């Protein structure tokens, strides 16, 4: 067959459910009727103790807990990728990994807006050119066509300069640590001399 | 996927409500129609998920002590020996053939006794305090645990009396 | 004297053998002791007997 | 020249997942090598050695009581280094070569990897030239050549040290009498011992002069 | 009263999880447990992954339930030092079980530290 | 639907030599673990099993 | 926390993806 490329590589037996149900709602151009259908059975299971009873309760048996799941999604207009996920998630009584399942469906679905998130730390409140000039740095920190969004805060601890901080790297092109950078060269350098 | 993102899933971010509302309408009719297949919820009695080797695992029993006498329903005490996040592992005091999947577990609340008293001498009695010699039940006793902490070195003396074995070669 | 996970008998032993020897005094003269007992005898859980 | 060179390198962090017995997991770290090191943000190091796929493990060079759940640690870029150098002589120096003789820090050296490739069979030659103990039951019976490696093996409290101490004092008797190209400059690693032990044992060398 | 009071989560014998909502305790951080029959201190080994520890206790557990409150003392067990410890008999989180009053202490101190260091030592015998 | 007890007989329909199985423990998931009183070749999963 | 039982799946086979593939396949049109 062929289906399409999952935009990240992710973990197992539960990240790896997620990535295959990406790629059924990247064909079938369902990416986000599949998405805030997974919000709605996030928020189904808050309320209704008996539809999370057919995730946690062991005792259920399993012609039960695929009957109540089959005849309460048959109507309302669900994907057919959901009804059919829902129905294999109670099938073998892995409908408690529809939490995890969600929050890796959500970064397939962000690296595919390619939105990247951010943090910018800077010494005192940004000009409105200063935030010109920090995005053309910035998007030479992110290496395909991403975009990135910005959070903006303040730290004078830092003496210009900014810290960027994308929860999985960060750059430190702040002169705090310049000065530092450059202390420990000269401090390494005349003891090299 | 860390609980960072995991715990941003408690609050609500569906804004269109069009399966929440369509199916809190057919669960109730659905759960009903299965009531007969439901074996009854079980939050501070227990049921046994696996028993084998001599050790249960008991779903439920959200309140036993570590190391309390559980009662099976077949009338088999148990001790809660490790409790869990998810079950609670029982050592079976007796004999485990009696126990299945599914069974009752009930909570004496009270960890692990035996009688203790006057009245417990003269009889024979088993591993747990119920006796053997079949001259009824025990009487003038009272309970007490079996798993008592020693005292310690204040509450202590020395050795002082003789405890004269008649033997012998022991007693010299 | 750190007594790890021995017998309480000899706990007792050893303490009152020095209340007589007078490395241990009690009372207004506590000050005087030469030794401190620290027990964590063999009656004592795991975890009790791994830190004494 | 440095100035006109220069950009910051983006540093990739990690979470620690947990933390036992000096190993931490890592969630992220995603560029991190095998066998890098890497820094946690409480300032203990650690190595990076089996990189799975849902995280890193990565021993603890220390106290893993400073790390918590959730802590930062940011990868260094390099696999595991120490300084050699001819500054190293004369010092008494931790695991990774940090100097605990209390004697300021390790001047006229230079970092290099701690796992090197062993020399191949087209660097070697012949094992020719003597090491002498100063032992006579060794150089006798089972003589040493330089470029060999010789076991020691014993029980406990048989002398293993002691022919190993006295091949290092010998070194520095031979060391005063021949040209400065055969020289024998030692290196004494002490794993899992005492402290005292050491101390003793870097007492006598300075007291022999070795 | 909250955050930094975790509840225990699991017992297997000596060994109990606690899970805190929010700021782990430190690994050999002391754990009291509120309402057992004694004096229950929890001295945190691990750091488990999902927001539990996994800690020792230094007494019994017969008696823990999977919901019990644990407060964080903040630091590890720190035990009566000095003189006024002499002629004492402590158990292992220094209360006295010699029935002679509380121990006046000059310090508390922590039970765990480091091993002095290399220049610290003395080789004379 | 109801497990064996622990110990019970078993009896596999439908094989060429009469299988007993002895049910030796309750694994959970409705699943009892057996020992064969004969051999297991042959055996398909799914096929019928009695408790006697 | 009332959705605080769901955080931690554990599950009954360690080929799951091969039954959800089988159910996630046919969906597509
Ligand atoms: N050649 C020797 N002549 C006399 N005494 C010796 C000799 N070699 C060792 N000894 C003494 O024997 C003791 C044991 O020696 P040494 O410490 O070298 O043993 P070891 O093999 O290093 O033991 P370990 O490392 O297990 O403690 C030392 O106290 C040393 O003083
Ligand atoms: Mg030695």
């Amino acid at each position: 067959l062929k289906l399409p490329t999952a935009p990240l590589q992710l973990s197992g037996t539960s990240a790896q459910i997620a990535t295959l149900l990406w790629q059924v709602a990247a064909k079938e151009n369902q990416l986000d009727k599949v998405q805030d259908e997974l919000y709605q059975f996030i928020e189904l299971f808050k309320q209704h103790s008996e539809l999370r009873r057919l995730a946690t309760d062991p005792f259920v048996p399993t012609l039960v807990r695929t009957k109540i799941i089959s005849s309460v999604l048959k109507d309302s207009g669900a994907s057919e990728i959901t009804k059919k996920l829902f129905e294999a998630l109670a099938d073998e009584g892995a409908l408690s990994a529809l939490l995890e399942v969600t929050v890796n469906y959500e970064e397939l679905m962000l690296a595919h807006k390619k939105e990247v998130y951010c943090t910018v730390i800077t010494a005192e409140p940004l000009d409105k050119l200063e935030r010109v000039e920090l995005t053309k740095k910035a998007e030479k920190f992110v290496d395909a066509g991403f975009k990135l969004v910005m959070q903006e805060k303040i730290d004078k601890k830092l003496l210009g300069g900014f810290v960027i901080e994308f929860s999985d790297r960060r750059v430190d092109m702040s002169t705090a640590k310049k000065v530092e950078e450059f202390n420990n060269f000269v401090n390494k350098l005349v003891l090299s001399i | 996927a860390d609980a960072k993102a995991l715990d941003e899933l408690r609050k609500p971010k569906f804004s269109s409500k069009y399966l929440i509302q369509h199916v809190s309408q057919k669960l109730i009719p659905a759960v009903k129609e299965w009531e007969k297949s439901y074996q009854p919820p079980v939050i501070h009695l227990g049921r046994v998920l696996s028993v084998g080797d001599g050790i249960a695992r008991v779903y439920g029993l959200k309140s036993v002590q570590a190391g309390e006498l559980v009662c099976f329903d077949s009338g088999v005490k148990g001790m809660a020996l490790n409790l869990q996040a998810d079950h609670v592992g029982v050592v079976v005091f007796g004999n485990d053939s009696v126990i299945h999947q599914g069974d009752l577990v009930y909570r004496t609340g009270q960890i692990v006794n035996v009688p203790i008293g006057p009245g417990t001498l003269g009889r024979v009695t088993d591993g747990l305090g119920q006796p053997i010699d079949g001259k009824g039940p025990l009487t003038n006793v009272r309970s007490s645990l079996v798993e008592v902490k020693a005292p310690g070195i204040i509450a202590r003396q020395s050795v002082r009396e003789p405890l004269f074995t008649g033997v012998k070669a022991v007693d010299a | 004297f750190a007594g790890v996970g021995e017998r309480t008998r000899e706990g007792n032993d050893l303490y009152r053998e020095m209340i007589e020897s007078g490395v241990i005094k009690l009372g207004a003269e506590r000050g005087n002791s030469k030794c401190t007992l620290v027990y964590g005898q063999m009656n004592e859980p795991p975890g009790a007997r791994a830190r004494v | 020249e440095w100035e006109k060179s220069y950009q910051p390198p983006v540093i990739h962090l990690g979470r620690v997942l947990s933390v036992g017995d000096g190993i931490a997991r890592v969630y992220g770290l995603k560029s991190v090598q095998a066998g890098e090191l890497v820094c946690f943000d409480s300032g203990v190091k650690g190595m990076a050695l089996n990189l799975q796929a849902d995280h890193v493990g990565v021993v603890v060079f220390g106290n893993d009581s400073v790390i918590h759940q959730g802590d930062l640690v940011y990868r260094t870029g390099q696999i595991v280094n120490v300084p050699i150098g001819p500054g190293t002589l004369g010092r008494v120096t931790d695991g990774l070569g940090q100097p605990i003789d209390g004697k300021g820090p390790l001047t006229n050296v230079r970092s290099s990897l701690v796992e090197v490739k062993a020399p191949g069979i087209i660097a070697r030659q012949s094992v020719r030239e003597p090491l002498f103990t100063g032992v006579k039951a060794v150089d006798a019976l089972v003589p040493i050549g330089r470029g060999q490696r010789e076991l020691i093996i014993g029980d406990r409290q048989t002398g293993k040290t002691a022919v190993a101490i006295d091949a290092i004092i010998h070194q520095k008797n031979c060391n005063e009498q021949v040209p400065k190209a055969q020289r024998v400059y030692c290196v004494y690693v002490a794993v899992g011992q005492k402290r005292s032990t050491v101390a003793q044992l870097v007492k006598l060398f300075t007291q022999t002069g070795a | 009263p909250a955050i930094d009071a975790g509840y225990v989560s699991q017992v297997i014998g000596p060994v109990v999880d606690v899970r805190f909502d929010g700021e782990l305790p430190s690994i050999l951080s002391s754990l009291e447990v509120e309402g057992h029959s004694v004096r229950l201190v929890l001295e945190v080994a691990q750091h488990m992954g999902d927001n539990t520890v996994r800690c020792i206790a230094m007494d019994s557990t017969d008696g823990l339930v999977r919901g019990q409150k644990v407060v964080d003392t903040g630091s590890p067990i720190k035990v009566p030092v000095g003189r006024g410890t002499l002629g004492r008999i402590m158990n292992v989180i220094g209360e006295p079980v010699d029935e002679q009053g509380p121990i006046d202490a000059a310090d508390i101190w922590s039970i765990h530290r480091e091993a002095p260091e290399f220049t610290e030592q003395s080789t004379e015998q």
